[PDB]
RNA sequence: UGCCUGGCGGCCGUAGCGCGGUGGUCCCACCUGACCCCAUGCCGAACUCAGAAGUGAAACGCCGUAGCGCCGAUGGUAGUGUGGGGUCUCCCCAUGCGAGAGUAGGGAACUGCCAGGCAU
RNA sequence: ACUUACCAACCCGAUGCAAACUGCGAAUACCGGAGAAUGUUAUCACGGGAGACACACGGCGGGUGCUAACGUCCGUC
RNA sequence: CCUCCUAAAGAGUAACGGAGGAGCACGAAGGUUGGCUAAUCCUGGUCGGACAUCAGGAGGUUAGUGCAAUGGCAUAAGCCAGCUUGACUGCGAGCGUGACGGCGCGAGCAGGUGCGAAAGCAGGUCAUAGUGAUCCGGUGGUUCUGAAUGGAAGGGCCAUC
């Protein structure tokens, strides 16, 4: 609604991403959390970037 | 005109009337007219037969309604077609199954309560009987 | 709540997991005057070993009863007896008491002792 | 620490001889002492609250808890977890350390002081009184405090009776009517 | 305002009664709340479903200081 | 073997609540102290540690007591599957099932494992 | 602050009412196990060929309507 | 699309029958470890009142649950804090529910992770609404394909709009 798409992407360097919504205006700052790379098959940092 | 001051919903399904009354003796007066009947009494048809009774005790004694009409009862107007929803509520009604003491009275002698009862039972839809206190 | 009342709610979530995995348990009860330690087995109404302060062979060679000493006695006393019966794999039923100080110092003495947990 | 001995040496004495108790632990103990402000116009000057924290932080050397709206009351116009006034629970040495300060230093600089109530105890021995001036504790500086304020005092006793909480209060010489 | 709405029924209700023999997995109650509260061999899903956890013949009882119901799987 | 107490269960109010009485050697509790382990959106209240001057006041256990909860027949009543019937909004008969409420009454739990104190 | 031929929630005793109330609770029905007798397999699977998807009245249980309709809408025979 | 009743004590069951709600929210309002326990009434208390905050008693979940209803919920699913990313990737015995397309529940296995001393718990949120098939096209990845051959375009496959 007001909640937009974004998506998650591997600091590992492979092309894998998660994908999350975000509410954009409460919450301006970019997403960081740490979440499994099935490609590096390790858990790796994972960045917001646009859907 | 007695009616519930607030209900938990509008309008209530027809339902059925079957088995006997609750509500068989005497607890409150020293006489009753109890219902040999079954059948809706309508908050107007209440009133009446109290009025009546009220009028033949010259407003001596003490006088008990046993029965309260809780019932809604909805209406179709005419040049009404079937269906469209459930019609209006209209007035209340109070189901009765045989047995039930719809009044009670005390503070008054025995042949003016029977008198008085005789003038609120011609007011009511239902065959009634003259009932006297019992010990247990 | 009252104290015992609170501590038995504490006590009831960990204890209700441990009958549904059906493991033996080693129960420990404290109090500011001595400290116990019974190992229960999985139906819960019977006890297979146990060790405490209100033993005249354990008191004995204490200063005082209610303390991490006395603590650290009765939990190689439980597990010593414990594993002379064959019993090696246990899970700890802090009993609504912090796993701290007295718990813990019985604990991490069964633990020494050579019981599994 | 010197009330505390007092209640020992002399208070336990007088109330065990006065009410016939089988038990010393049948004698009325001072539990608690709690003060509260209550601000309610922190809703407004959200900096009204903070000078009243750091006000009742003097008065008892112990940081204060700020109490929230518990529920939304459209009388008030106030919304349930909203900062409405603040707290401090007094045990032992800051109970006792206190309560000398109270009946010693604070309560007889009560502008023209002749004696606080006797009759308000809730009815199962515990006492409730109210300062309205908190420059009467010389912890406070009246060049410094920014507006007048008030609070409330609560102790909290194990007495049984009214009867019993008010001979306990009595015999620390509490300045009573 | 106006009515003439309502939802797709759930098919909620016991799936395998007592004694039935059951397969490690097999749903026995399909319920809103815990009606039914997991008991030996039973495991419970998000949606509060009461599963079996081993293979084996479903058993109903009461349980408890509150009087509750229990879903257990006995061996068969 | 008996009495008392603590722990862990079975059972889940005939088991609970109230009222009266009662217990501290041991156990349990309150309790004493708190710098520290650890703790408080404040507070050693709680959690926690080091203890033993005091008390069974509270709590807790035990004993008594039908004010309340709770259990609860028999008989009758209500309903209802099948077959039949009437004056068919509602009933009745044959047969089988048979409540709920109320009544008499019951009732101040019962029980297992381990440990400790005391006594013979 | 004092007081009144008024009204009066809660609480206690007494008396009823409920599709969307339940500290109770059937008869039936339904699910599962075993067993006999009976029944031209009545059962299940796969494959060939369909028709049919306007129903009606009567009984019982209901919604709607006026416990109106040879009314209307479900269930079940 | 979701919830309750009608619905005849398994499931299901109609009407322009009776009542309501959804087309979102949340990086914590998710995970875990540790802790905590409401509503309401009576009594007392500076300003302060029927109702704010404080203390005691009764009460015992009637409160609370991001939101409708119903079923749940104290071992809390309710409320708080510390650490955190299991709002994991591959799979999946066995089930439920559908004419079908589908939709749902799931212990357990492998890799890797968080919390806890440990037993253990975690594949989002108390549960049940919060939604859009296919085609066509866009973006990223790719041991695939690549119309003489090597490339490339385009196509496929995985992710996603
Ligand atoms: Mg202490
Ligand atoms: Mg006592
Ligand atoms: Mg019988
Ligand atoms: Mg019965
Ligand atoms: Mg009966
Ligand atoms: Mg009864
Ligand atoms: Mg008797
Ligand atoms: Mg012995
Ligand atoms: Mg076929
Ligand atoms: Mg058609
Ligand atoms: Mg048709
Ligand atoms: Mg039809
Ligand atoms: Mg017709
Ligand atoms: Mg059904
Ligand atoms: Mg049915
Ligand atoms: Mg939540
Ligand atoms: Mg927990
Ligand atoms: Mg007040
Ligand atoms: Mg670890
Ligand atoms: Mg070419
Ligand atoms: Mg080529």
């Amino acid at each position: 609604g007001i909640r937009e798409k974004i998506k998650l992407v591997s600091s590992a360097g492979t092309g894998h991403f998660y994908t999350t919504t975000k509410n954009k205006r409460t919450k301006p700052e970019k997403l960081e959390l740490k979440k499994f790379d099935p490609v590096v098959r390790q858990h790796v940092i994972y960045k917001e970037a646009k859907i | 005109m007695l009616q519930p001051k607030r209900t938990k919903f509008r309008k209530m399904h027809k339902g059925r009337n079957r088995g006997l009354a609750q509500g068989t003796d005497v607890s409150f007066g020293s006489f009753g007219l109890k219902a040999v009947g079954r059948g809706r009494l309508t908050a107007r048809q209440i009133e009446a037969a109290r009025r009546a009774m009220t009028r033949a005790v010259k407003r001596q004694g003490k006088i008990w309604i046993r029965v309260f009409p809780d019932k809604p009862i909805t209406e179709k107007p005419l040049a009404v077609r079937m269906g469209k929803g459930k019609g209006n509520v209209e007035y209340w009604v109070a189901l009765i199954q045989p047995g039930k003491v719809l009044y009670e009275m005390d503070g008054v002698p025995e042949e003016l309560a029977r008198e008085a009862f005789k003038l609120a039972a011609a007011k009511l839809p239902i065959k009634t009987t003259f009932v006297t206190k019992t010990v247990m | 709540m009252d104290k015992k009342s609170a501590r038995i709610r504490r006590a009831t979530r960990a204890r209700r997991k441990l009958q549904e995995l059906g493991a033996t348990r080693l129960v420990v009860h404290r109090t500011p005057r001595h400290i116990y330690a019974q190992v229960i087995a999985p139906n819960g109404s019977e006890v297979l070993v146990a060790a405490s302060t209100v033993e005249k062979a354990i008191a004995e060679q204490l200063k005082y009863t209610g303390n991490k000493d006395a603590a650290a006695a009765v939990g190689k006393a439980v597990a010593e007896r414990a594993l002379e019966k064959g019993i090696k794999d246990v899970s700890f039923d802090r009993s609504g008491f912090q796993y701290h100080g007295r718990v813990q110092a019985l604990a991490d003495a069964a633990r020494e002792a050579g019981l599994q947990f | 620490a010197k009330l505390h001995d007092y209640y020992k040496d002399e208070v336990v004495k007088k109330l065990m001889t006065e009410f016939n108790y089988n038990s010393v632990m049948q004698v009325p103990r001072v539990e608690k002492i709690t003060l509260n402000m209550g601000v309610g116009e922190a809703i407004a000057d959200k900096k009204l609250l903070d000078n009243a924290a750091a006000d009742l932080a003097a008065i008892s050397g112990q940081k204060p808890l700020i109490t929230k709206a518990r529920k939304s009351v459209a009388g008030f116009k106030i919304r349930q977890g909203y900062p409405i006034g603040c707290k401090v629970t007094l045990r032992g040495e800051r109970m006792w350390e206190f309560f000398e300060r109270l009946i010693t230093i604070a309560v007889p600089r009560i502008r023209d002081f002749r004696g606080l109530s006797a009759k308000s105890f809730d009815g199962r021995g515990n006492y409730s009184m109210g300062v309205r001036e908190q420059i009467i504790f010389p912890e406070i500086d009246y060049d410094k405090v920014d507006r007048v304020r008030g609070l409330d005092i609560t102790i909290t006793t194990t007495a049984k009776s009214d009867e019993e909480g008010r001979a306990l209060l009595a015999a620390f010489d509490f300045p009573f009517r | 305002t106006r009515n003439g709405r309502d939802s797709e029924a759930k098919r909620l209700g016991v799936k395998r009664f007592g004694g039935e023999s059951v397969l490690a997995g097999s749903i026995i109650v399909r319920q809103r709340g815990t009606k039914f509260h997991a008991g030996a061999n039973v495991g419970c899903g998000r949606d509060h479903t009461l599963f079996a956890k081993a293979d084996g013949k479903v058993k109903f009882e009461v349980k408890g200081p509150k009087n509750r119901k229990f879903i257990s799987i006995e061996a068969e």
